[PDB]
RNA sequence: AGCGCCGGCCAACUCCGUGCCAGCAGCCGCGGUAAUACGGAGGGCGCGAGCGUUACCCGGAUUCACUGGGCGUAAAGGGC
RNA sequence: UGAAACUCAAAGGAAUUGACGGGGGCCCGCACAAGCGGUGGAGCAUGUGGUUUAAUUCGAAGCAACGCGAAGAACCUUACCAGGCCUUGACAUGCUAGGGAACCCGGGUGAAAGCCUGGGGUGCCCCGCGAGGGGAGCCCUAGCACAGGUGCUGCAUGGC
RNA sequence: GGCGACACACGUGCUACAAUGCCCACUACAAAGCGAUGCCACCCGGCAACGGGGAGCUAAUCGCAAAAAGGUGGGCCCAGUUCGGAUUGGGGUCUGCAACCCGACCCCAUGAAGCCGGAAUCGCUAGUAAUCGCGGAUCAGCCAUGCCGCGGUGAAUACG
RNA sequence: CGCGGGGUGGAGCAGCCUGGUAGCUCGUCGGGCUCAUAACCCGAAGGUCGUCGGUUCAAAUCCGGCCCCCGCAACCA
RNA sequence: AAAUGUAACA
């Protein structure tokens, strides 16, 4: 068997350990109660190669679930791994939240996502900051008029402005100046990175809830089938109750040949 | 693993203890009775049939 | 599901038993299971007859098979050809002295065993399952019965929801011990699955 | 020699594929591994140098009622 | 006084059969009350949820699953796991072609299974004082149909 | 090898927490069943499980077999005990090819929790409950305190 | 930069002043009730007392230094 | 004087 030559693509956050989180969708408490079915499935295939699961965030469901979900898996090649659970998981079975006793199409969503801590980049680098010293504007006396001591930074770089001109001296008015300047680069950065994260979520946990991608586990038959490719094998609760590795493997191995 | 059971179960053994009476009617292992060589279930299935001599409802 | 089977809880009041002979602990068993492989190789083989009822009789190396059935003569043959092929198919599985006897039964038509066996037969031949049930039970009432009773579960038609079709004329009283029931069951295999079929037959009180 | 159609209305039924997907849809509704309702095939029905679709007009609509409707509770007696 | 856009395949009247009511009436059941003994706590036995595991096979899920299928799991059972093995096969009905049938007895290797072998005489109706020539009693080897599956669906079912 | 795992959780039960009791000795009174590689009298060896002898019985004949509570007599004296019998050490018996995982029994030693049980909850209306033993199916043996039967002793209470 | 108030389980607050003992409510958890959830009932777990030093036999408590939080002040030209 | 039970009946 000739193994085809797969180094030649290279991946960034491939190794890097990945947050996963699972939210509830259609159907009500029945999704709830499966997006913990999901996430013992994760526990179990996490647990089951040695790595860390950490929960730091849950919603409890009404009577018995998650509504939402969200942990810190670590260990490695975890991204490089679960990255093709991001998407809507859809579920076909008899709800234990069931009055007469009918199927009952309900859907999940997972959201996977590298690490990447975000770093501080902070105490205003001046190289990028234009003081400007002028006359100040409204009461005082000879003071006002000849002492300066209004100052207005200018951080280039953004282009956000700040002047401060409460108290008599300057100094005094500049180091207000300097950490409200500091204030505004950090809101404004931390703008910049979650507005990366609601972008990059919404087009992933796919905001229709009922029919979207993934896989859909149907219980009555016994069937587990990942439409992303096409294979659809019958582990169902071998794969849910425990591990699931020869599932996610022919995933890659055809995400491998394209 | 049935029909290799069933017969498994009629060739004698190599030790004498791994012998076991299996129902000669339906091939179930448990619940045996000697003296018919039938299950429960065959057993009372042939008893309502009158298949059985002698055996009748028993009320008291 | 209830309902008690009305020849077991008549036995030795209204009905008699099929292997009626007495053994002993260490006997019992062999002599049964022989029993019961008699009745295998007949039912198959009598089955083109009409079979009814397999009584069998044990002294002591010797067993009597008395077979009840419509169409004598399909057990019989010609001049006694099947009668006799019986014989040694029969000895050869007994290895003992295998007396097989043949009789009528007077009226196929009030023998339930036989209504049961001719509707499955009516329906494994895609017949309309409900005309069958009401036309078995205008037959048995026309022959004298006191009452009649016929049902037939399973796919009816080859629907995929399963149901239960009935139908009963005159009185069948699964209760009275004193009334006189014939019962029987026939199995219909068919293309999408089982049907089973019971025929109650009330002759009348004892 | 072609085009529409074959769940009911409405004339014409089966096999396979699919498996609330892909799709159909005029209304009611079809599709979640035995679908006459989706896609192909065989067969069938209807028309034929045409056959279907969209748009628009009258009809069916006694559903603006002159012919020919209604108003206690269905829409409908004005507060007197 | 009084629209429209948009939207739905209904919104409705009366009457019928149920079901329900923190509606009524009249009744019944160890249903309560009246009593007596327990369970829930302890230690243990057992079934189950879980978790663990290579596997801890499977089913049962409020009453009506949980000393239930199990009226006997050390091997067997056993359906799970690990490892060693077999390929018309542990079993049925077949046709075809080679051996000798059939049955019993040991040897080698091995945890055993298996794999490898060394033993020994086949009736029949038959040409048989003769090598020799079978049929099919049964096995053995090669083959082709087929077997086998406690694999899924009790939401396709019969039966119970 | 696993179904017998074990931070935990629930159901069903067994034995108990003691004096209307426990222990020892002697002595009475049942039913229904089962039994020929089966039930075993009686004898002997062993503290014993059991072993070696050996009669009877195809069983209303012979055997399991003693029923237990009870009765009579003695000991205990209110204490975690002469209550309770878990846990563990050591020594054996039997079944079985084989009792490591994973059998039952006997003996010596050990002698835990438990002082009558939170919220809650089960059964039973008379030979019933309670309590006491005996048998059987399955079965080599047995994890049976389970199940299906059998008799012994034998209540309380029901206004409504 | 001044002045004075604070940091004590997952959340919100006590306990300091007159040092030895950290408590209340919610929450969490196991068990109940219910067909099930909530409510309700029974039982339980949970606190480097912001950090660094010290007075003491002994520091959440008393005394200094740093780190955050809250309030006030920053006037005359 | 005591709340709730979505979403796929042949
Ligand atoms: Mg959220
Ligand atoms: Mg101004
Ligand atoms: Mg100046
Ligand atoms: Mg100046
Ligand atoms: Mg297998
Ligand atoms: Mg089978
Ligand atoms: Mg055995
Ligand atoms: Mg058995
Ligand atoms: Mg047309
Ligand atoms: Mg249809
Ligand atoms: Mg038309
Ligand atoms: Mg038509
Ligand atoms: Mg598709
Ligand atoms: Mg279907
Ligand atoms: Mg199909
Ligand atoms: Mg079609
Ligand atoms: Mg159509
Ligand atoms: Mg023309
Ligand atoms: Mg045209
Ligand atoms: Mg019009
Ligand atoms: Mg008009
Ligand atoms: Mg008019
Ligand atoms: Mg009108
Ligand atoms: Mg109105
Ligand atoms: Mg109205
Ligand atoms: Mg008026
Ligand atoms: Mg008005
Ligand atoms: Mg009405
Ligand atoms: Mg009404
Ligand atoms: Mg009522
Ligand atoms: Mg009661
Ligand atoms: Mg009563
Ligand atoms: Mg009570
Ligand atoms: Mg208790
Ligand atoms: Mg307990
Ligand atoms: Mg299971
Ligand atoms: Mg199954
Ligand atoms: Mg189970
Ligand atoms: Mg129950
Ligand atoms: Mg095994
Ligand atoms: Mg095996
Ligand atoms: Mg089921
Ligand atoms: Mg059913
Ligand atoms: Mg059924
Ligand atoms: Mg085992
Ligand atoms: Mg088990
Ligand atoms: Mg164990
Ligand atoms: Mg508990
Ligand atoms: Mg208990
Ligand atoms: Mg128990
Ligand atoms: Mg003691
Ligand atoms: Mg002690
Ligand atoms: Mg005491
Ligand atoms: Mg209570
Ligand atoms: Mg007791
Ligand atoms: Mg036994
Ligand atoms: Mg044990
Ligand atoms: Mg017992
Ligand atoms: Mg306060
Ligand atoms: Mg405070
Ligand atoms: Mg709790
Ligand atoms: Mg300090
Ligand atoms: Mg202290
Ligand atoms: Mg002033
Ligand atoms: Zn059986």
């Amino acid at each position: 068997q000739q193994l085809q030559v797969l180094l030649l693509p290279k991946d960034p956050d491939d190794e890097r350990n990945a947050f996963l989180e699972v939210r509830a969708g259609t159907g009500g408490d029945e999704a709830a109660l499966f997006a913990g079915d999901l996430f013992r499935m994760y526990s179990r295939y996490a647990e089951a190669r040695r790595w860390r699961v950490e929960i730091m965030s849950a919603s409890e469901g009404e009577h018995g679930g998650y509504k939402e979900i969200i942990a810190k898996i670590s260990g490695d090649g975890v991204y490089g791994r679960l990255k093709f659970e991001s998407g809507g998981h859809r579920v076909q079975r008899v709800p234990a939240t069931e009055s007469q006793g009918r199927i009952h199409t309900s859907a999940c969503t997972v959201a996977v996502m590298p690490e990447l801590p975000d770093a501080e980049l902070p105490d205003i680098n001046p190289a990028d900051l234009r003081i400007d010293t002028f006359r100040s504007s409204g009461a005082g006396g000879q003071h006002v008029n000849t002492t300066d001591s209004a100052i207005r930074i200018t951080h280039l770089p953004t282009g956000i402005v700040v002047e401060c001109q409460d108290e008599r001296s300057q100094h005094k008015n500049k180091a207000k100046a300097l950490s409200v300047l500091g204030a505004r680069i950090h809101a404004a950065e931390m703008a910049k990175r979650q507005q990366a994260e609601a972008s990059t979520r919404r087009n992933l946990l796919g905001s229709g809830d009922r029919s979207d991608r993934n896989r859909t586990y149907n219980f009555p038959q016994g069937r587990v089938t990942d439409h992303r490719i096409n294979l659809t094998l019958y582990r169902l609760d071998e794969v849910m109750e425990g591990k699931l590795d020869m599932l996610i493997e022919p995933i890659i191995q055809e995400h491998q040949a394209d | 693993a049935r029909k290799a059971l069933i017969e498994k179960a009629k060739r004698t053994p190599k030790f004498k203890v791994r012998a076991y009476t299996r129902c000669v009617r339906c091939g179930r292992a448990r619940s045996v009775y000697r003296f018919f060589g039938l299950c429960r279930i065959c057993l009372r299935e042939l008893a309502h049939k009158g298949q059985l001599p002698g055996v009748r409802k028993a009320s008291w | 599901g209830n309902k008690i089977h009305p020849i077991g809880f008549r036995l030795g009041i209204t009905r008699d038993w099929e292997s009626r002979w007495y053994a002993g602990k260490k006997q019992y068993r062999h002599l049964l299971l022989e029993d019961q492989r008699i009745r295998g190789l007949l039912e198959k083989e009598l089955y083109s007859a009409g079979l009814a009822r397999v009584d069998i009789e044990r002294a002591a190396d010797n067993v009597a098979v008395t077979v009840h059935v419509a169409k004598p003569g399909v057990v019989i043959g010609r001049g006694g050809e099947r009668i006799r092929v019986l014989r040694e198919e029969l000895a050869k599985l007994t290895g003992k002295n295998v007396a097989l006897n043949v009789q009528e039964v007077q009226n196929p038509n009030l023998s339930a065993p036989l209504v049961a066996q001719r509707v499955a037969e009516q329906i494994e031949r895609r017949f309309a399952v409900r005309r069958a049930i009401k036309q078995a039970v205008q037959r048995v009432m026309e022959s004298g019965a006191k009452g009649a009773k016929v049902i037939v579960s399973g796919r009816i038609g080859g629907a995929e929801q399963a149901r239960t079709e009935w139908a009963a004329q005159g009185r069948v009283p699964l209760h009275t011990l004193r009334a006189n029931i014939d019962y029987g069951f026939a199995l219909a295999r068919t293309t999408y699955g089982v049907l089973g079929v019971k025929a109650y037959i009330f002759l009348g009180e004892v």
